[PDB]
């Protein structure tokens, strides 16, 4: 039986308007004997025709992958319509729907804490600066590192967990050369989120100190 | 966002054979605004066309009148041709007198 | 009532010999000003190009759109985001009830709304990063808001009252419709019934069928303007083939005093 996953954009996407949010439906497990997968789009229950299909591309276990991805408005997504691909094939009985949509409920501002290292952490190769950023809803949300403004490489950030009060929680930690933060450079935790003004979260920038 | 043109094709007064009218294509709801319309002639394309200015909807998509001077017989067709990043192919929309 | 609406447009990457920055000027459903970059000059179209109208008009025009080219291609700047861009606004009034009128200022990027000039505070505003890029470009320049209050709350609601004035005629025009109510076979058992309008103003028009007196909708619209300023409309509804002389169609216009009724 061929496997159909519907993927919502990158949060970073619906947060910038010039960038492209796109919904990403994607079919696995669709045999050789009959391939010829037909896609249909609804959003908010209507049907729509902007979708575009990829060919599709054969893996290693001998079966088809086959990918369509609509862009959707900016405003529908952040509204919360329904984005409903609908995939068909003669390796199922009927189509399978699958609908995917940001979350309802009323937008909350994340709250953001920024942390430099421990001084008694100061003989190592390479020191972390955390960020924790709480109190958010819905879980949408974009998370970077810049120093003196310029974007950073070496960071990790933990996925949206929900607390004890319905707001989503995140953490996440750049590495830094032990010297970079020593000539005092100026790092930035940068956070993008929906109930922020322009999108652009308030966070304080560290630097040693 | 990218939007595929809607195309209407119409005459500025009713269509009566032997008698001088206006061929109109109009094209909206369309984005972004770079986009090609040629008016065909028994599959060739016309000469003296003109067209009215890029212009835009509430929604912010664009529209565009291409219009020329012209006689209709019994015999002869007319379509319009458009192209834009958001179509494969050339789109060709044969004009009909009932509308 | 009526409306006075300029519909500007800049692209980053213009196609080969083509404006990078147009507007079109709109007294209600009618274009009265073009502009465009490579002309550098605000032109009357159609019949207010006969408007009894003062003798420095159209430079006041030309002085005003000229600052918006610059501002509008002064925006990409502030973007620096490597893919092409569309910047649109919809900028404007309407009189309001006892000497009043209501202003509109939006933005578009890549033909989605994200900007507007708040007229009580005299700032760019708007929820997107793109929106506080440009914003803060516009607020580093030579009295850029202060231009713009003054286009808005000052210059656009003289211009349309001296348009009232002078211009009266051009929009109280009104050209009822020529009718067509024709049948064409589609699919057998079944007729395409279309009701077609042609060149009426304004552009305000309801198409609808009856059969034997009685309602039978409103059938699939459509509309479309003409290149003299009149408009097009066409209404379809499948029929059953050998029922066509049972239906009519009704329009209701501005033009016309009372209904009217259009046999097959
Ligand atoms: C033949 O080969 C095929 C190709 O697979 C290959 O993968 C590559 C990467 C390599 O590893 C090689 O091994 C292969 O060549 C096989 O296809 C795969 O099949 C499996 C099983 O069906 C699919 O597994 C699913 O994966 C999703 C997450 O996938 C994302 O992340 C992967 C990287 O980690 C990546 O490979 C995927 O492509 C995909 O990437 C995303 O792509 C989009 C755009 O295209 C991007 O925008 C995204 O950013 C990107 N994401 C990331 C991250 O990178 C996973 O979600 C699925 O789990 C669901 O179902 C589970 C059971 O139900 C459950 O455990 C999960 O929780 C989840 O279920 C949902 O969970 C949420 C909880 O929050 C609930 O709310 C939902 O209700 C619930 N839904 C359901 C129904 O339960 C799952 O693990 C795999 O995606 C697919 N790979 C590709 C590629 O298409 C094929 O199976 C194989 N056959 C055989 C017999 O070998």
């Amino acid at each position: 039986g061929p496997s159909v996953f519907l993927f919502p954009p990158k949060p970073k996407d619906t947060l910038m308007i010039s960038r492209t949010p796109e919904v990403t439906c994607v079919v696995v497990d669709v045999s050789q004997e009959d391939p010829e997968v037909q896609f249909n789009w609804y959003v908010d229950g209507v049907e729509v025709h902007n979708a575009k299909t990829k060919p599709r591309e054969e893996q290693f276990n001998s079966t088809y992958r086959v990918v369509s991805v609509l862009t959707v408005l900016h405003q529908d997504w952040l509204n919360g319509k329904e984005y409903k691909c609908k995939v068909s094939n003669k390796g199922l009985p009927s189509s399978i729907e699958k609908t995917i949509s940001k979350a309802k409920g009323q937008p909350r501002e994340p709250q953001v804490y920024t942390f430099p290292p421990e001084q008694e952490e100061m003989t190592k190769n390479q020191v972390s600066l955390r960020c924790l950023v709480k109190g958010f809803y819905p879980s949408d949300i974009a998370v970077e590192w810049e120093s003196n403004g310029q974007p950073e490489n070496n960071y990790k950030t933990t996925k949206p967990v929900l607390d004890s009060d319905g707001s989503f929680r995140l953490e996440s930690r750049l590495t830094v050369d032990k010297s970079r933060w020593q000539e005092g450079n100026v790092f930035s935790c940068s956070v993008m989120h929906e109930a922020c003004s322009y999108h652009l979260c308030k966070s304080l920038s560290l630097s040693l100190g | 966002i990218q939007r595929t043109p809607k195309i209407q094709v119409y005459s500025r007064h009713p269509a009566e054979n032997g008698k001088s009218n206006f061929l109109n294509c109009y094209v909206s709801g369309f984005h972004p605004s770079d986009i090609e319309v040629d008016l065909l002639k028994n599959g060739e394309r016309i000469e003296k066309v003109e067209h009215s200015d890029l212009s835009f909807s509430k929604d912010w998509s664009f529209y565009l009148l291409y219009y020329t001077e012209f006689t209709p017989t019994e015999k002869d067709e007319y379509a319009c041709r458009v192209n834009h990043v958001t179509l494969s192919q050339p789109k060709i929309v044969k004009w009909d007198r009932d509308m | 009532h009526l409306s006075l609406l300029y519909h500007l447009t800049a692209v980053s990457s213009p196609a080969p010999g083509t404006p990078a920055f147009w507007v079109s000027g709109w007294l209600g459903p009618q274009q009265y000003l073009s502009y465009n970059s490579l002309r550098g000059e605000a032109e009357p179209c159609g019949a207010w190009v006969w408007e009894n109208q003062v003798s420095w008009y159209w430079e006041k025009e030309t002085t005003d759109l000229r600052i918006k080219e610059k501002l509008f291609l002064e925006a990409f700047k502030a973007l620096g985001g490597k893919g092409p861009y569309t910047l649109q606004g919809l900028l404007g009034c309407e009189l309001g009830p006892d000497n009043t009128s209501v202003p509109t200022a939006k933005f578009a990027l890549n033909g989605e709304e994200f900007m507007n000039f708040d007229l009580k505070q005299g700032t760019w505003g708007g929820d997107w990063p793109e929106a506080l890029a440009i914003s803060q470009r516009w607020q580093q320049q030579d009295k850029a808001a202060n231009k713009e209050l003054t286009f808005l709350l000052f210059s656009c609601p003289h211009r349309l009252r001296e348009h009232l004035e002078r211009g009266r005629g051009n929009l109280e025009w009104k050209e009822p419709p020529s009718m067509r109510l024709k049948a064409r076979p589609s699919s057998p058992g079944f007729s395409v019934l279309t009701c077609s309008a042609f060149s009426f103003y304004p552009p305000e028009l309801q198409l609808r069928f009856l059969r034997n007196g009685l309602a039978a909708g409103t059938g699939q619209g459509d509309f479309g303007p003409n290149s003299d300023g009149s408009f097009h409309a066409s209404s379809s509804l499948t029929v059953k083939s050998g029922d066509e002389h049972h239906y009519c169609c009704i329009v209701q216009h501005a033009g016309l005093a009372q209904p009217l009724r259009v046999e097959l």
